[PDB]
RNA sequence: UAUCUGGUUGAUCCUGCCAGUAGUCAUAUGCUUGUCUCAAAGAUUAAGCCAUGCAUGUCUAAGUAUAAGCAAUUUAUACAGUGAAACUGCGAAUGGCUCAUUAAAUCAGUUAUCGUUUAUUUGAUAGUUCCUUUACUACAUGGAUAUCUGUGGUAAUUCUAGAG
RNA sequence: UUCAUAAUAACUUUUCGAAUCGCAUGGCCUUGUGCUGGCGAUGGUUCAUUCAAAUUUCUGCCCUAUCAACUUUCGAUGGUAGGAUAGUGGCCUACCAUGGUUUCAACGGGUAACGGGGAAUAAGGGUUCGAUUCCGGAGAGGGAGCCUGAGAAACGGCUACCA
């Protein structure tokens, strides 16, 4: 295609998006934006489709023109803005906040969290770099270009945005024995302690991660983000704490708790 | 019916390509090169139509362009032409000199006056404080981030020494 | 014994658009479909809201008579629901009226014609009515 | 540009097209269930193989294995909330015999004459073909409508429609009328 | 959904085909034709030709207003309401159609860009424009040009010549 | 890494660093129209981010040997330097060298061949089809040329030839 490609065909759209492949011949295409559009995911989907708060995508297009929907503290008027991953999405209409992680099985699945932590917010650094004059910068999956961080901050690292301003508020080293979230691939959504780094010098390098359960599994480092120390995350889980139970054990507890 | 060029310097008519800023031709998409037809600038029989300026009045009055007059259409719109075209003692606060248009409907009279461009109101030196504090308040605020970020490294500079006098001492 | 018995179901409210949305299934015995409007009535007396400010619609019946399904909403005033619903369905409700409008391609027609003509309309017909007459 | 809405087919004709005994069978089938056409028996024979390709598929692998033990349960759970094998021999080993005359014996206008209400099983598919049965208070014109075990026990008729207490209907209304009338 | 049957000979076994058989999101065609749901559809020969109609135009409180347009009643001395036209900016490089060319070409899986351009979207980012700061508009620098008003040209074209 | 960044020296027919709009119009009283302050919208340098765009490694394409040598005077293979590119690159130019591929099928010819995700078919192994609902590529009668624009060699955009 002669230049930029604006058109998605619903077929196209990534099946964690849970949208009908029937009933419409397009997929929201979400605009250039601080997520990949494969990983991201637009305000269109995450109302009429996750929430079911609009039936019909001109009156989500009416929600989104009052200046209701708050993504990090700012109102985000799009309509096909790329709320990508945990962004905090605060209503003041029914007063309500939600942080966009994914569950267990992938999919962006929908996380009540309260008020006062949906102040903050949790980065992946990507690079850092000493920017122009000399001014250390450092960037994270959001694309928020930092300035001005602490200096023994590195890459892989997780970095605690404040949402109010901007600005660094703490932040964990990565290394080994460390509760980690996982963003990509098989593993999508699952909740681990990393056991081990190991390196395949030159290129992707990947690390061996236990969950809570002792069930272990391996995995690229470009697909990880380290969520607390051992023991306490730093950002509430989402229900479930992804420790990926097997089939046989979802129907196992689906028998179990039975009731209808 | 087709028009003259200025510049062609021909008694005949020529294909040529145009674009905008020439004349014979208006550029209906941006950008675009059209070949059109144009008469060349020699004056000969074959020419349909004179546009002539007159230049210099003359002895017999013509009736209908010299005694009467066309009413000159639109009043100056910038503040500085109106001075201009007025001739305003520049601080003479112009606002009061434009030239009103009092239209009637039939049945009512209303007023109808060009907006004044480049005006000086209050609001512009508004804007303009507004810009100029909040660039040197940007610049104090990134001034003392740097200042901040200076006196972390000193500190942690001065760590790791102590740290590395340890371990020298230690050894 | 006709009895038209209307419940809701997995309704919430929803200020964002300031309504409650809900599903709406009917138990009518020995009778056809029940005509939205009387649908209309009895959710607006129901929620102590007014016969306008509700909005219900897709009606279907299941195969075989007594219940039908449909998908309603009472809105909190009735200017939420001059401001906030699809106007064919206030036509539907009588609330406006259905705006006129020539049909399609006459409108595209009409288009193409002022595409065809550089500014306005004035200027074109004195000449034209000098070229025709010279 | 539209998403393709799939679709299937649903039967499998037989590969001998005029055997005897084969025949023979068939029509037996089509006797005592009152089947209208041979592709019913057909259809019917789809499934069944389906599900012995799926239990061979299954019984390839060594028991105990996950999949095996997902998908096995799976499918004797579906075949036991259908009814058609018994509740004994719940052992995917046992769906290897099937016997198709077992599934048609789930069909609605079987089910409906092993309940009654029939009185020449044919009678039965016509009143399913006249909208008078209902399943727990929804009709079914369906003939086969593969009635599952546990809804079983409330086939019965419907509100509406004559035999279920409602209006007579059409033929008898018009007779009272004439006969009332003149 | 691991299957075969008829034909060489007077007769028998074989190699062998031919024929029979069953499909086909493979079409054509014939004969028929009641209902529900769903739905392919000028690809094969012609990437052959096309009349006609339509298929990309867009303005928010917020870029430009004196439409000699409406509005003019209750917000209206610089205008301020609404809103043609035109200027400006943006898109027109997406979508849709087709499969002619193409045989390590396209493409698929997997890489690299420490070798590049990237409007937009989102994050950040700029004191110095002074040039000898004791003679400079910064309480705001200049001129055009559309629309429009008017005189027109061609047989006709989204043709546009001149003046204000 | 000659990377980021910094610094010194100079250079520039000196690029940018807000003469732009809406709402609200608060506070100080230096009580003047005086000094000042918000929520916004547009622009605007650089670097990021995103949407991409190009090129790119390896491996994988049907039939044909009644196609076995093919490519290099006109670029074929490599070197140096330059030009041109947004950027590597014989991509092109000048001067050199004679190399490059091939019976592991090159080159040539055919394809009623767009490639692929797939469809039909079914003990297992396979055979055939894939114009087309998704992904890429190519084209807008055939070829060439180009302005605008971040993006086109565009075609419901132009220029020329041919039909
Ligand atoms: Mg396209
Ligand atoms: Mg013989
Ligand atoms: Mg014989
Ligand atoms: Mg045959
Ligand atoms: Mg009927
Ligand atoms: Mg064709
Ligand atoms: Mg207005
Ligand atoms: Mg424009
Ligand atoms: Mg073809
Ligand atoms: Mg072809
Ligand atoms: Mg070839
Ligand atoms: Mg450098
Ligand atoms: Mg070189
Ligand atoms: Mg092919
Ligand atoms: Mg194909
Ligand atoms: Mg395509
Ligand atoms: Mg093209
Ligand atoms: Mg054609
Ligand atoms: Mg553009
Ligand atoms: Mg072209
Ligand atoms: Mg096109
Ligand atoms: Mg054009």
């Amino acid at each position: 295609a002669r230049g930029p490609k604006k058109h998605l065909k619903r077929l196209a759209a990534p099946h964690h998006w849970m949208l009908d492949k029937l009933s419409g011949c397009y997929a929201p295409r979400p605009s250039a934006g601080p997520h990949k559009l494969r990983e991201s995911l637009p305000l269109i989907v995450f109302l009429r489709n996750r929430l079911k708060y609009a039936l019909n995508g001109r009156e989500v297009k009416a929600i989104l023109m009052q200046r209701h929907v708050k993504v990090d503290g700012k109102v985000r008027t799009d309509t096909t803005f790329p709320a990508g991953f945990m962004d905090v999405i605060t209503l003041e209409a029914t007063n309500e906040n939600f942080r966009l992680v994914y569950d267990v099985k992938g999919r962006f699945a929908v996380h009540r969290i309260t008020d006062e932590e949906a102040s903050y917010k949790l980065a992946k650094v990507k690079k850092v770099q000493l920017g122009k004059k000399g001014i250390p910068y450092v960037v994270t999956h959001d694309g928020r270009t930092i300035r001005y961080p602490d200096p023994n901050i590195k890459v892989n690292d997780t970095v605690k945005v404040d949402l109010a301003t901007g600005t660094i508020t703490d932040f964990i080293k990565f290394d080994t024995g460390k509760l980690v979230y996982v963003t990509g691939g098989r593993n999508l959504g699952r909740v681990g302690t990393i056991v081990h780094r190991e390196r395949h010098e030159g290129g992707f390098d990947l690390v061996h991660i236990k969950d809570s359960l002792e069930n272990t599994f391996v995995t690229r480092l470009n697909n990880v983000f380290v969520i607390g120390e051992p023991g306490r995350p730093w950002i509430s889980l989402p229900k479930g704490k992804g420790i990926k139970l097997t089939i046989s054990e979802e129907r196992d507890r689906r028998r179990a708790q039975h009731g209808l | 019916g087709f028009p003259m060029k200025q510049g062609v310097l021909l008694p005949t008519r020529v294909k040529l390509l145009l674009a905008k800023g020439h004349s014979c031709y208006r550029p209906r998409r941006n950008g675009e090169r059209k070949r059109k037809s144009v008469r060349g600038a020699i004056v000969g029989p074959d020419l349909a139509v004179l546009a002539l300026i007159i230049t210099k009045k003359g002895e017999q009055e013509i009736e209908g362009i010299t005694n009467d007059t066309v009413p000159k259409r639109l009043g100056p719109k910038r503040a500085n032409n109106i001075r201009k075209f007025f001739g305003l003692t520049k601080e003479d606060d112009v606002r009061d000199y434009v030239i009103r248009r009092e239209v009637t409907k039939g049945d009512k009279s209303y007023t109808k006056a060009p907006k004044i461009q480049r005006l000086v109101t209050p609001q512009r030196l508004q804007r303009k404080r507004q810009q100029k504090s909040l660039k040197i308040k940007n610049a104090q605020a990134q001034r003392e981030a740097a200042a901040e970020y200076a006196q972390l490294l000193a500190k942690r500079l001065s760590e790791r020494k102590a740290e590395k006098a340890e371990v020298r001492k230690r050894r | 014994s006709d009895a038209i018995t209307i419940r809701t179901r997995k309704v919430i409210s929803n200020p964002l658009l300031a309504r409650k949305q809900f599903v709406v299934d009917v138990l009518h015995p020995n009778r056809a479909n029940v005509s939205k409007d009387e649908l209309r009535e009895k959710l607006a007396e129901a929620y102590k809201a007014e016969k306008d400010a509700v909005s219900v619609f897709g009606f279907r019946t299941q195969y075989g008579g007594g219940k039908s399904t449909g998908f309603g909403l009472v809105y909190n005033s009735v200017a939420d629901a001059k401001k906030f619903e699809p106007a064919y369905r206030l036509v539907r409700y009588g609330l406006a009226e259905k705006v006129e409008k020539a049909s399609r391609q006459q409108r595209k027609q009409r288009k193409n014609r002022g595409k065809k003509i550089f500014g306005t309309g004035k200027s074109i017909a004195k000449k034209a009515a000098r070229r025709n007459a010279d | 540009p539209r998403a393709p809405r799939t679709y299937s087919k649903t039967y499998s004709t037989p590969k001998r097209p005029y055997e005897s005994a084969r025949l023979d069978a068939e029509l037996k089938l089509a006797g005592e269930y009152g089947l209208k056409n041979k592709r019913e028996i057909y259809r019917i024979s789809f499934q069944l193989s389906k599900i012995r390709r799926a239990a061979r598929d299954l019984l390839t692998r060594d028991e105990k294995d996950p999949k095996r033990l997902f998908e096995g349960n799976a499918l004797i759970r579906r075949l036991v909330r259908i009814g058609v094998l018994s509740e004994d021999k719940k052992k995917l080993d046992y769906v290897l015999a099937l016997k198709v005359e077992d599934f048609l014996e789930r069909r609605l206008q079987t089910q409906v004459y092993k309940l009654g209400l029939a009185k020449s099983v044919h009678h039965a598919r016509v009143l399913i073909s006249q909208r008078h049965i209902a399943v727990g208070k929804q009709i079914v014109n369906i003939p086969s409508f593969m009635v599952r075990l546990e809804s079983e026990k409330h086939i019965d008729f419907a509100r509406t429609s004559p035999f279920g207490g409602a209006r007579p209907g059409r033929v008898a209304r018009k007779r009272a009328a004439a006969a009332g009338g003149e």
